[PDB]
């Protein structure tokens, strides 16, 4: 029967497709490790796929995966139990150490580039032609933390030029320096910008950028991880 | 209340983005269209520019001829009465030739000939458009995934109005051009072939269709959940994994025991969707050509 | 075992109930209070299905079928072998799904991410509940719910649908289908676009988001953007399920005749109802 052959054949194909898809999704994070960082005994029935190489634009090089995996940063956590499967407690201030929900990845310390080789993200004041086209302009508004205290004021919006969208709000603190806050983590209101994730006293702790006119992938991760980390770790200060 | 990032809070705009050049013939790109602040609350506010070379002109012309051919037939059935056109809009239908004409083109215009003409225009419109998906990607140096995926949809479409009718020996087997009529055709097709719920390829097609909604709901929600870490900038998370991709992976590893990668999830995605019409086309093509009654077939299998 | 980058995220906290009592993992799986709840509900449900199988007289996966109480029982209880088991299993399923969603919420809290996933899952749960709880309650009997059998639930779909003629005529059903088809269309497009940029022509450099926007503007004159496409995929899938639940909740309740006849309201509009010509004249 032709139909029988077809369906039998399809299932064989599907099993092979699933095998392929699963191995493709093991190009990051594998081999699996024990909590101490050494290779785990059981890796599962799926083997690692042959390496593939991505050619990155603008001379940024290449990326080959799977490849030797390493955090490339200290992880300030310690075991809380004598066997595997339990939580690992922060050895210091989790927000400052960048662990738990305040984690950041050691991404390349260079800015993401658009298709023309220019910085993808730029403060609006430096992005020729860009301006707020709809909604409440947050620039000039005071910034309130979850402790209901004002931590600063919005002095600019950092925009994704290629995709034309707001990505960060640049906030100036009392000492005159500024910090970037992810747009996804702020609530723009009529008379202010509210930040549920952080209490006023934690804004100074937000990681700073090296250059005032650009932000690297590494810095974005530290900034985003720190702000998000506040949801769990600033809870005591949150009203 | 926490901002959910479903709608943007503030829109920004800069010089119209004219796009990448690569090997594209700029002479064929129009100017930018207007900007929609309405659209901008959800997606990009920019309209255009669009690329329209010769192939594109052919596709649009042919596509419109298809649409107009059906429309003129509709007005005809409406007695050219505007009021009737609107009240019976969903009842009008441009039907294929009767079984008696087989696969010939000797059927009167009002009795199948016009259906063949509209179908010819549609055939040119779709295939030339497929050529467009391939060439626009080529001109930009991109992979041909879109054109390959589009082929899967084309497969079901081809089986329904071309391949199956030809194998069955008559155009009468094809789908009519009408809102309610193509639905009646669908119900009748299942009834006549012993209930499609018994066609294993129909069941698989359903699994993938439901699977597509499950997966896009999962993926869309995941990306939005990690957009606070730049998660939607997928190409760069692929080239340089960030905490967004790691948290997304762990949410699922911790939930269901396994996960994907920023690039891999898009492979699960393209296949989940593509298999909908791939299995579907096979299921329909075998109907009436190899299997007359799925219930019966299932009894012996 | 852990993914190479996993340990830094395995910290204490985020649980909604029990504090640190169930704050741990079993292999890759996070547990938590709701992980234990889900296991409890699921285990019981599966055990009750096996028992239903014994009362049915079969162990075959494609034959096992747990049916709800016959209509005569209305919304009351029923003997285990006559619909009661279905009733208990349904409670277990609901408990397992809701617990699964809440466990996802605890996982979101520990990871510091948005709650979009469990929120989206809640739509699927609500669709299930429309069919086994809301619709049956509104109609006056558990018997209107579908049976738990691989093939028998399809019999229910076919029978229920033809009870109203060709179910294609349900307007809410038409909208739901439109969202399902559009979603799959969008999923294929999204997967193909990202992949076409990440895996360009042989020897070339990875394309960028700019190239993705350019490809679609060149093709159809519009690109929704990377944030937008994920918002769209989510909206399309949830909308499809919302209209599915809606198309069924109104069937057998506010509308119970042949769906095709519903369309009479438009054709019978005073200003053209009697005008000669057309299909309806
Ligand atoms: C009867 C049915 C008739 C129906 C006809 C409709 C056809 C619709 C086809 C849709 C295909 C969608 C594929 C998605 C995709 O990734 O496309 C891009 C992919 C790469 O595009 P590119 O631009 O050339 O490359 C960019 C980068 O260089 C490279 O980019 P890349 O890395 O992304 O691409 C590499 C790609 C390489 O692509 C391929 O190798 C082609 C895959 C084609 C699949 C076609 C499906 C056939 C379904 C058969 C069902 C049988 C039932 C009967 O890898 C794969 O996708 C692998 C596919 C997994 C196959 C698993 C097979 C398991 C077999 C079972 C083994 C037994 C073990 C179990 C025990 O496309 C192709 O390679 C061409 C496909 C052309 C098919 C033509 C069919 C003729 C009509
Ligand atoms: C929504 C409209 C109808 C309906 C209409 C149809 C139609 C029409 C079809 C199915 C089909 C299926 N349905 Mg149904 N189905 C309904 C409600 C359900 C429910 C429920 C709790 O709500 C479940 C679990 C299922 C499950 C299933 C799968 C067995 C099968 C593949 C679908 C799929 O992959 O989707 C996408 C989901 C995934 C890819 C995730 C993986 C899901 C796995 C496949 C489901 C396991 C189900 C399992 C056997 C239940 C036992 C588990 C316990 C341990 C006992 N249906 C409602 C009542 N269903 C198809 C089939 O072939 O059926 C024979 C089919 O054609
Ligand atoms: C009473 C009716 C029968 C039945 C009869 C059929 C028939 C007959 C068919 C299906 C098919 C399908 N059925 Mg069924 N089906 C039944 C009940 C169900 C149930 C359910 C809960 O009961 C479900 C979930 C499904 C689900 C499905 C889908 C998996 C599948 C369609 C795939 C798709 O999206 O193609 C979407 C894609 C296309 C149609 C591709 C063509 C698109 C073209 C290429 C693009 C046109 C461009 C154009 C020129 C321009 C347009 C204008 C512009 C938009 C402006 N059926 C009952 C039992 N079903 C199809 C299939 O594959 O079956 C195996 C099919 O043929
Ligand atoms: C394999 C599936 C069956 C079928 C079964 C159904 C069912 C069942 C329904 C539709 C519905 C629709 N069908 Mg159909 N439909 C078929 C083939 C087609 C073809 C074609 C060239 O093949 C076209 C252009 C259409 C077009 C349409 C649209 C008018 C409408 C919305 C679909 C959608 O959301 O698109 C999204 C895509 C873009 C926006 C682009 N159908 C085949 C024969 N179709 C729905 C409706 O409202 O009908 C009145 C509906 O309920
Ligand atoms: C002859 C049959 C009638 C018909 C009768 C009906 C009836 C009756 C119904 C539909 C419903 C639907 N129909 Mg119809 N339908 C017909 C023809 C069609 C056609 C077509 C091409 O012709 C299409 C595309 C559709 C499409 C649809 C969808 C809009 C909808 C199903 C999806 C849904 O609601 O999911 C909702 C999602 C769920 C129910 C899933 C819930 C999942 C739960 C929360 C989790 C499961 C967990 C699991 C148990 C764990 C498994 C174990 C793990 C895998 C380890 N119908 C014909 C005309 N249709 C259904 C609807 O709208 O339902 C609300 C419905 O009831
Ligand atoms: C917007 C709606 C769409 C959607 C979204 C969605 N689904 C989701 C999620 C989201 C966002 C998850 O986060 C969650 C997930 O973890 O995915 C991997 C999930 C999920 N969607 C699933 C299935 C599923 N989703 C479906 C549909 C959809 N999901 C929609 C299209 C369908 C169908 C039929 O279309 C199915 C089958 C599960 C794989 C998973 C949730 C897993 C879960 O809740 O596990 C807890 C329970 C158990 C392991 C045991 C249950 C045992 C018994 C207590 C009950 C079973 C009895 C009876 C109900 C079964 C009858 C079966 C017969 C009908 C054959
Ligand atoms: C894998 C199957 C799914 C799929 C995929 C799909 N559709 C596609 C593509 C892909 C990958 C394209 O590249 C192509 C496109 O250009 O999208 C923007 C297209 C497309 N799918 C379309 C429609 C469409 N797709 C549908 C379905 C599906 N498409 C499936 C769910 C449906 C239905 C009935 O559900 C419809 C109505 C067109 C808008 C577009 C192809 C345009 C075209 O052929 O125009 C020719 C003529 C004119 C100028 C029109 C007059
Ligand atoms: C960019 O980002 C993203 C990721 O990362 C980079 C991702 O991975 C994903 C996730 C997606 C995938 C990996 C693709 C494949 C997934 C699907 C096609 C969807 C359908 C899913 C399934 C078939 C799997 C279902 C399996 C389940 C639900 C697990 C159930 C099994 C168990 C053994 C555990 C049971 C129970 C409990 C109660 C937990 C507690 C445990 C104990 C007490 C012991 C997405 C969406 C994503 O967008
Ligand atoms: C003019 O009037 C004004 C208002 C402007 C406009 C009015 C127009 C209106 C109201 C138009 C409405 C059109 C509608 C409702 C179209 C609906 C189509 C539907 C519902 C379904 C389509 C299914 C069609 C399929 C599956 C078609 C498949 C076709 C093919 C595979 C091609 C077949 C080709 C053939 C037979 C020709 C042979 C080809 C060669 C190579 C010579
Ligand atoms: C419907 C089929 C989709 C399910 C595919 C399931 C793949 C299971 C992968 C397990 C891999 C586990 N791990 C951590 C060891 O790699
Ligand atoms: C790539 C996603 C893998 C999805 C695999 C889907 C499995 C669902 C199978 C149910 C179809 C059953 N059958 C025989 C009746 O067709
Ligand atoms: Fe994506
Ligand atoms: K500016």
């Amino acid at each position: 029967d032709l139909a029988s052959l077809a369906i039998y054949s399809f299932w064989i194909f599907l099993a092979g497709l699933i095998y392929y898809l699963q191995t493709e999704n093991m190009r990051e994070g594998y081999p699996l490790e024990n909590e101490d960082g050494t290779p785990a005994a059981n890796q599962g029935p799926f083997p690692l796929p042959k390496p593939k190489t991505f050619i990155l634009p603008h001379g940024r090089g290449t990326l080959t995966v799977p490849g030797p995996e390493s955090e490339d940063r200290p992880i300030a956590l310690a075991r809380t139990a004598v066997s595997e499967g339990f939580p690992h407690a922060p050895t210091g201030d989790p927000m400052k150490d960048g662990v738990g929900p305040a984690s950041w990845v050691a991404r390349r310390d260079l800015p993401e580039l658009d298709g023309h080789g220019h910085n993808k993200i730029k403060p609006m004041k430096a992005a020729a032609g860009f301006h707020v086209s709809a909604g409440k302009n947050p620039i000039g508004l005071p910034v309130r933390g979850c402790d209901l205290e004002i931590a600063g004021k919005v002095v600019d919006i950092w925009v994704d030029i290629p995709e034309q969208m707001a990505r960060f709000l640049e906030v100036e603190l009392k000492d005159g320096s500024t910090r970037l806050l992810p747009m996804q983590m702020v609530k723009v209101q009529s008379n202010r910008v509210h930040v549920n994730a952080l209490s006023s006293d934690l804004f100074a702790g937000i990681p700073t950028i090296k250059s005032p006119t650009e932000v690297t992938l590494l810095e974005e991760d530290k900034i985003c991880g720190y702000v998000a980390g506040g949801l769990m770790y600033a809870a005591p200060k949150r009203k | 209340a926490e901002y959910q990032n479903i709608f943007s809070q503030v829109q920004v705009r800069g010089p119209a983005d004219l796009g990448m050049t690569e090997d594209v013939n700029l002479a064929n790109r129009s100017g930018v269209g207007p900007f929609s602040t309405l659209l901008g609350w959800f997606g990009n506010a920019q309209l255009g520019p669009i690329y329209l070379g010769s192939l594109g002109v052919l596709s649009l012309f042919s596509g419109l001829m298809w649409f107009f051919t059906i429309g003129i037939w509709f007005w005809y059935q409406a007695g050219w009465n505007p009021a009737v056109f609107l009240r019976d809009l969903f009842f009008f239908s441009l039907e294929p030739p009767a079984p008696e004409y087989g696969l010939s083109f000797a059927a009167p215009l009002k009795e199948g000939g016009l259906w063949l003409i509209a179908s010819f225009f549609m055939f040119v419109a779709v295939w030339s458009w497929w050529g467009r998906t391939y060439l626009r990607a080529q001109a930009l140096g991109m992979g041909k995934h879109t054109a390959w995926a589009f082929l899967s949809a084309i497969w079901l479409w081809m089986v329904l109005g071309f391949i199956r009718p030809i194998l069955m020996g008559s155009w009468s087997e094809a789908v009519p051009y009408g809102i309610f009529s193509h639905l009646d055709w669908t119900n009748n097709f299942s009834l006549v072939h012993g209930n499609l719920f018994y066609n294993p390829f129909h069941g698989l097609s359903i699994a993938f269709l439901y699977g597509s909604a499950l997966l896009f709901a999962m993926h869309g929600a995941t990306i939005l959940a990690v957009s606070r870490f730049g998660g939607e900038r997928e190409l760069e998370q692929i080239a340089d994994r960030g905490t967004a991709a790691e948290r997304a992976a762990l949410f699922w590893r911790w939930t269901m025991g396994f996960n994907a990668t920023m690039e891999g999830i898009h492979r699960w995605a393209i296949w989940m969707a593509v298999l909908v019409t791939l299995t579907g086309g096979i299921g329909i093509l075998l109907s009436g050509t190899v299997v007359d009654n799925w219930y019966v077939w299932g009894q012996n299998h | 075992a852990l993914l190479s980058f996993e340990r830094k995220y395995r910290v204490p906290g985020g649980t909604l109930v029990g504090g640190n009592l169930f704050d741990f993992w079993v292999g890759p799986f996070y547990v938590g209070f709701f992980g234990v709840a889900t296991f409890f509900f699921a285990a019981l449900g599966i055990i009750l299905i096996a028992w239903s199988a014994v009362l049915q007289g079969t162990w075959n996966p494609q034959l096992i079928s747990v049916y709800p109480p016959a209509l005569e029982y209305g919304l009351g209880g029923a003997p285990l072998a006559k619909g009661g088991l279905w009733q208990i299993i349904t409670i277990c399923a609901t408990g397992a799904f809701v617990s699964w969603a809440l466990r996802e919420v605890e996982i979101c809290r520990k990871l510091g991410i948005g709650y979009h996933i469990p929120f989206a899952f809640a739509f699927a749960i609500l669709a299930y509940l429309t069919l086994v709880l809301f619709r049956p309650v509104m109609m006056g009997a558990w018997g209107y719910a579908f049976p738990y059998g691989i093939w028998t639930h399809l019999d229910w779909v076919s029978n229920t649908g033809y009870t109203y003629g060709n179910f294609h005529y349900n307007p809410a059903h038409m909208i739901a289908i439109s969202f399902f088809f559009t979603n799959a269309l969008a999923l294929a497009l999204h997967g193909a676009l990202v992949l076409s940029a990440a895996n360009p022509e042989k020897g070339k450099e990875m394309r960028t988001p700019d190239h993705e926007n350019t490809f679609f503007r060149d093709l159809v004159g519009y690109s929704i953007g990377t944030l937008g496409i994920h918002r769209l995929g989510l909206l399309l899938s949830l909308s499809a399920v919302f209209f599915s639940a809606l198309c069924m909740i109104i069937t057998g309740t506010i509308w119970f005749d042949q769906w095709v006849d519903w369309w009479q309201w438009w054709v019978k509009l005073p200003w053209w109802a009697n005008i000669p010509g057309g299909i309806n004249g």
